[PDB]
């Protein structure tokens, strides 16, 4: 998230990525979004193992 | 005097309401100014105007947005699209832009018509609340205001309308012995119209459900029975 | 985020493309949600209008008067009422249907451990359609209930005008053109009558009802609508397959982009349609919900003059007791 | 007969390896791809030419080995969602888990970092309870009468609306009744704003 | 059946593909049809609510 002054120079940038926090800051495009409950889709686990089997 | 008569209907003594008619004046002008100034700080119907207003806009700027969108073409832009290919292969292109903004018209148009209805009922709503609660009042209990509704007023307002329902409430309250039934003869029983029955010095007064007036008995004020119940207060000492 | 595409990336970037219609659809599932929370809000804050309710007042104590019998109505019996206020009547109809708000939240909280594989309400939760619970709990509602209820019967008599429950019902008779001479004879009776009357509309649930067809009208036409929607991911669309997982296993990846787009526009034209409904069935509801304001505030609290309106026929008066997703009412 | 089958390519060696169980992990299965959890049971049903069960859509909820000869059922994993409440003064976030507990998503989803609390609806962070407590509003309804605020972040019910209490007798003691009656009264006027027409729009091809 | 295929087999098999939106098609046209018969049910029970009539 880029934002820009009144002579267009970066001030703040959110990472999105980091935590909930940046992904709920840069859904709103905002820097403090209002109060709110936001949701947060994607969530997911990830595999720790990989099974192969043949004949 | 229509202020006069509609707070009777809400079981309160005459005779106070003719002494209080100065108070009762000051009272209704203060609470006109109270909803005419109240408007500095947050309030419903703000928020309502502002809500509908500021949906408006968010609709068109979702449907105005909805013009920077690839839609799996190269880009977004008409003149991009027909400066950059050879006007041969970018059917393809241009029609499936044209299929992604008809669709999202459609839905909108969808939202439109659903919009529609809801304040099209939002006006049969207005409609049976200004001809029920401004020109008159139907007898429904709770259905202009909240309580003991009085009366109400209309005033123009953006997108819509907006009432004053000056409604009846009390401020302090008191602990008194009451009686809903009595028998006054051989089984001749008696019942107040809006109202209870209260004891006083060996002898028995009516008063209003809303002020505490004690009234002395008579048939303007209370519903003549042939019989009463057996559980009702046995008090044969009357007139 | 797990509809269109579950956990592939491939296939989340391509979304991109229609993030307005993603804004969107989320945008208006959203005012539906805060639309059903207000008329929920309304209907707690009607029950609550001027309702006055005694300190020293204990159900569990005294829950008998004027003959008439109504412990299968009020709940929370004694002064503690923070446990579970569900009356008789209340818990006999919530044990005729278990898909209420609670039943929802075993079902999903019964979806950690892998016991069981014949619930579809795992297999739609974990393809991102799930079935939130209310703001307010069926037990806060049923309290509520039994609250507006208690107080309409014993003094302070809020909603029945400062009149005792027996002469509110001896009084709403002589509008029907009666005789007065025969009411206060026929008490007993009378009590007797309307007991039988409340014993028959208890118990009338064995059989089919209008009622409970209604509620598992309603519950099965939820259930059939999510069961219609989940079953569009199966849908191959003009694709070679409808499995994201085959199509991309299979192709190189290159060519692949028409039929996942086209996989997409599918999708996402279900979408539209299924929140366009949602939508037409989000307004007949708060038309229904309006019935119900102006059918409680008329016919629960007070008695307008509204010949056949709230029953049908000669109607006497009415009672309010908690129903899944709804209310329910005694037209005597 | 894409992949499914016997006879297949060698070029990316590896072995055998041995099924797992009870993890949400990708498998093989000599072609059908896919990831998933497994779980360990017995069955009768599978017959010399049966080697394979599906459902009614077509997707596989279980299998039989071909050399171990063990059942297997598989089981979806867990692609949930997790919701947030941030307030604008605070600067924390309270993350919660609906429908699923915390000790799970702690052994097998994340680590412990925050504060965490079991609660009815699962299990959320950043937060302590206060459920003793009532707000009469709150500005984030978490669901089912329970909401949250900002002070830190706490965990209160929420109980919108609750009926007055007066200490009076409830019954006819003397033959009459106990009742307030009001002594004095005045006049407040609310509003009510009902929306009636709307912005008209056009729109052209 | 009729409507985007009429009487063809080359559009008829490939109508197999969308046969849920056939379904969900049908099954709302018959929800308003049974909604339509309901309200005019009530209205011919309402017309012969408390009615008498002398032979
Ligand atoms: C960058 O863009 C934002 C958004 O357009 C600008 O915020 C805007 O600022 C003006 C003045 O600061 C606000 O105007 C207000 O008008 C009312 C009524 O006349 C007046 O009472 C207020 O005192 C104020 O002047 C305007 O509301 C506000 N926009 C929003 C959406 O709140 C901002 O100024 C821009 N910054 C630069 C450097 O261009
Ligand atoms: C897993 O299951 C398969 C399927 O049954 C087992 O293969 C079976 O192994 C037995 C033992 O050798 C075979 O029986 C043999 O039949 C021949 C006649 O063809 C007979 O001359 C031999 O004396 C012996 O009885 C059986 O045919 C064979 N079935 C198939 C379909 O191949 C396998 O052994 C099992 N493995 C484990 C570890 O349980
Ligand atoms: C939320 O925090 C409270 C701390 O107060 C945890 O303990 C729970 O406290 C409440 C009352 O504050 C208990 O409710 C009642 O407790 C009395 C005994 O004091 C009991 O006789 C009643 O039947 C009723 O249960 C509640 O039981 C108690 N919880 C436990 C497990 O004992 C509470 O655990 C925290 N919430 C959660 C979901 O853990
Ligand atoms: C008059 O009031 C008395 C109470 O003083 C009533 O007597 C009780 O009524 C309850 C109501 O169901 C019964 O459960 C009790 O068994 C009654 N007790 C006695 C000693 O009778 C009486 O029923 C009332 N009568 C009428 C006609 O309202
Ligand atoms: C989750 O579902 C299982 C399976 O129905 C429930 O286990 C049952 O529990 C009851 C009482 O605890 C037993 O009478 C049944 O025999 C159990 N079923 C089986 C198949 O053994 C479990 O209670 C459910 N849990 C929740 C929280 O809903
Ligand atoms: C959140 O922060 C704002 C900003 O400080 C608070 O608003 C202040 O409230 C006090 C209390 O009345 C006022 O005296 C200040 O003038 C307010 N300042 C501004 C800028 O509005 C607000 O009260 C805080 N809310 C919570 C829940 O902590
Ligand atoms: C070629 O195939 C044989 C038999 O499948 C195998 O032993 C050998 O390792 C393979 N070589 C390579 C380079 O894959
Ligand atoms: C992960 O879950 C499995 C079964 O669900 C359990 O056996 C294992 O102990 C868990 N992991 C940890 C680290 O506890
Ligand atoms: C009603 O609830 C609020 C908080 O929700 C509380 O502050 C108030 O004291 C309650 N009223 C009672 C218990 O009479
Ligand atoms: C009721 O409570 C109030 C405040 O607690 C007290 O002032 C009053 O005397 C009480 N009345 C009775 C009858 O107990
Ligand atoms: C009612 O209260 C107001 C102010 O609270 C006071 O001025 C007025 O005198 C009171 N009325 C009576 C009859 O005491």
């Amino acid at each position: 998230l880029l934002k820009f002054d009144d002579r267009g120079v970066i001030t703040n940038a959110v990472d999105c990525s980091s935590s909930f926090f940046s992904e709920i800051q840069c859904k709103t495009k905002s820097l403090l979004p209002n109060t709110g409950v936001y949701d947060l889709s994607g969530f997911t686990v990830k595999p720790v193992a990989t099974v192969h089997r043949r004949i | 005097l229509n202020v006069q008569y509609r707070i009777n209907g809400l079981g309160v003594t005459m005779d106070v309401l003719n002494k209080n008619q100065k108070l009762i004046a000051t009272a209704f002008n203060n609470a006109l100014l109270s909803i005419q100034n109240g408007f500095s700080a947050t309030n419903s119907a703000l928020a309502k105007i502002q809500s509908v207003v500021n949906s408006n806009a968010q609709a068109l700027n979702s449907l105005l947005q909805q013009l920077f969108n690839k839609f799996g073409a190269i880009s977004s832009s008409l003149q991009e699209i027909l400066s950059r290919l050879d006007a041969l292969e970018a059917q393809v292109q241009i029609d499936r832009l044209i299929n992604g903004r008809l669709t999202a018209l459609n839905a909108y148009v969808s939202q439109q018509l659903s919009d529609i209805s809801l304040v099209k009922l939002g006006a049969a709503l207005a409609m049976e609340k200004v001809n029920e609660c401004v020109k008159s009042q139907s007898p429904r209990i709770n259905f202009c205001g909240n309580g003991n509704h009085i009366l109400s007023l209309v005033q123009n307002a953006p997108y819509g309308l907006l009432f004053m329902h000056f409604s009846y409430k009390p401020i302090s309250f008191k602990t008194v012995l009451v009686s809903p039934g009595l028998c006054i003869s051989g089984d001749v029983g008696i019942a107040p119209k809006q109202g209870y029955f209260i004891k006083h010095n060996d002898h028995w007064m009516f008063t209003g459900s809303s002020y505490y007036y004690p009234e002395p008995i008579s048939d303007k004020n209370v519903v003549f029975m042939n019989t009463c119940s057996v559980n009702f207060t046995k008090a044969p000492l009357v007139y | 985020s797990l509809f269109v595409c579950s956990n592939y990336a491939a296939c989340h970037d391509l979304l991109s493309e229609y993030g307005t219609f993603c804004d969107n659809i989320n945008s208006i599932l959203d005012e539906v949600n805060g639309l059903l929370d207000t008329t929920q809000l309304h209907v707690a804050d009607t029950l609550m209008q001027g309702v006055t309710l005694s300190s020293n007042l204990n159900t569990n104590l005294h829950f008998d008067v004027d003959n008439i019998n109504f412990k299968s109505l009020v709940g929370c019996l004694g002064p503690h009422c923070g446990s579970s206020s569900r009356s008789f009547f209340e818990d006999l109809l919530f044990d005729k249907v278990k898909l209420s708000d609670v039943g929802f939240v075993e079902a999903y909280n019964n979806c950690t451990g892998g016991s069981e594989i014949r619930d579809l309400l795992c297999v739609q939760s974990f393809n991102g359609i799930k079935v939130l619970p209310p703001i307010l709990s069926e037990s806060q509602i049923s309290g509520y209930t039994t609250a507006a209820t208690v107080a309409a019967m014993f003094p302070p008599w809020s909603a029945a005008a400062g009149i005792p429950f027996s002469l509110n019902v001896q009084y709403r008779i002589n509008g029907l053109g009666v005789t007065m001479d025969v009411l206060n004879k026929n008490q007993k009776l009378i009590a007797t009558a309307f007991n039988n009357a409340l014993l028959s509309i208890q118990n009338g649930f064995s059989a089919t009802n209008s009622a409970l067809a209604k509620i598992q009208s309603v519950v099965n036409s939820n259930a059939q609508a999510l069961n219609s929607l989940l079953q569009q991911l199966f849908n191959k669309f003009g694709a070679i397959s409808s499995s994201l997982q085959e199509i991309l296993s299979r192709l190189d990846a290159l060519e692949a982009q028409v039929q996942i787009d086209r996989l997409i526009n599918g999708r996402l034209t279900a979408l539209n349609a299924y929140v366009s409904q949602q939508l037409s069935d989000i307004s007949l509801v708060k038309l229904g919900a309006a019935l119900a304001m102006e059918k409680v505030n008329e016919c629960v609290k007070s008695q307008s003059p509204r010949i056949n309106f709230c029953g049908n026929g000669n109607h006497i008066l009415s009672l309010v007791q908690n129903a899944p997703y709804g209310l329910l009412f005694m037209h005597f | 007969g894409i992949n499914s089958g016997t006879t297949c390519s060698n070029d990316l060696l590896q072995p055998n390896t041995e099924v797992f169980t009870d993890v949400c992990v990708d498998y093989d299965l000599y072609g059908i791809t896919g990831q998933g959890i497994f779980k360990e049971v017995s069955a009768v049903y599978y017959n010399s030419w049966q080697n394979l069960l599906y459902d009614f859509n077509g997707n596989i909820i279980g299998f039989k080995d071909f050399v171990t000869n063990k059942t297997y059922n598989i089981f979806p994993c867990y692609a949930g969602r997790v919701s947030a409440a941030f307030h604008q003064n605070a600067s924390s976030l309270a993350l919660l888990y609906r429908n699923l507990k915390c000790s799970y998503v702690l052994n097998n989803i994340s680590l412990a970092t925050q504060p965490y609390f079991d609660s009815y609806l699962g299990c959320v962070f950043n937060a302590d309870n206060l459920t003793d407590y009532s707000v009469s509003s709150c500005a984030l309804r978490m669901g089912s009468g329970f909401c949250v605020d900002y002070n830190s972040y706490r965990f209160v019910t929420f109980e919108p609306f609750n009926v007055s209490f007066v200490n009076d007798s409830i019954e006819s003691v003397g033959g009459l009744y106990e009742i307030k009656i009001p002594t004095n009264f005045t006049i407040v006027g609310q509003e009510e704003f009902i929306q009636t027409n709307s912005p008209k729009v056009t729109i052209d091809c």
